[PDB]
């Protein structure tokens, strides 16, 4: 529960190291809302949704067009749409958060099985929860469903491969 | 505009799910009624909590 917000949080910022500062944002704002619904909180993890804030506006201020639009008003404006409006962000998401769940049911498919993919799968349970929570008003409930199901073949098969029984 | 080039290529953010589509032809090989049920879900996800912990780190 609460410690699924710090993986979010520590992963957000795998993003910033490979330059996905983009997909570490919307990571920031699910573990932020997390912490807000989350019946316990801490001093330490209600001072850590604050710092989180902190970092949305930044980013979002980076992007946000209001100075850098002068610098560029064309090709920043257009990545704009990608944290300003939710529901294109939502595709995108979707889409690598897809893309990553996809290369591991192929890998599944004959790619080798090691510890590393073990860890590999984890992350890939982390996106699939933020991209619900970050809109569970554009996702039907049935729709949900689909997208849960891909999360549950990765906690089975996750649990195979630790067991030895696929390789 | 290059929003999508920015991002990734020409493609279209729609043409990646397009590669999603080979997922399930993925999944359809190895066995098109392979369903959660045919598979010990119950027994594996009591495991793999366990396991998470081992990957994880407890507080």
């Amino acid at each position: 529960m609460a410690s699924n917000a710090a993986r979010v949080v520590a992963t957000a910022k795998d993003f910033d190291k490979v330059g996905l500062g983009i997909i570490g944002y919307y990571l920031q704002l699910y573990a932020v809302e997390l912490i807000l619904s989350e019946e316990d909180r801490s001093q330490e993890m209600t001072a850590l949704a604050t710092e989180l804030l902190d970092t949305i506006e930044a980013f979002k201020k980076e992007i946000g067009g209001e100075s850098e639009a002068e610098d560029s008003d064309k090709s920043l404006h257009v990545m704009n749409t990608l944290i300003h409006d939710q529901e294109k962000a939502k595709i995108y998401m979707l889409n690598f958060t897809m893309s990553l769940y996809n290369e591991k049911l192929k890998q599944l498919k004959d790619g080798p099985w090691d510890v590393m993919l073990k860890r590999s799968l984890w992350c890939c349970i982390d996106l699939f929860s933020c991209i619900l929570h970050l809109w569970k008003e554009n996702i039907s409930e049935t729709s949900t469903n689909s997208l849960q199901k891909r999360i549950k073949y990765c906690k089975i098969y996750l649990s195979k491969l630790a067991k030895g029984e696929i390789g | 505009i290059n929003i999508d080039k920015l991002q990734d290529m020409q493609d279209e953010m729609l043409d990646l799910i397009e590669q999603g589509d080979e997922l399930q032809e993925v999944l359809a090989m190895n066995n098109n009624s392979g369903e959660l049920d045919d598979i010990s879900d119950a027994e594996l996800d009591a495991e793999l909590d366990a396991l998470a912990q081992e990957d994880f780190t407890l507080p």
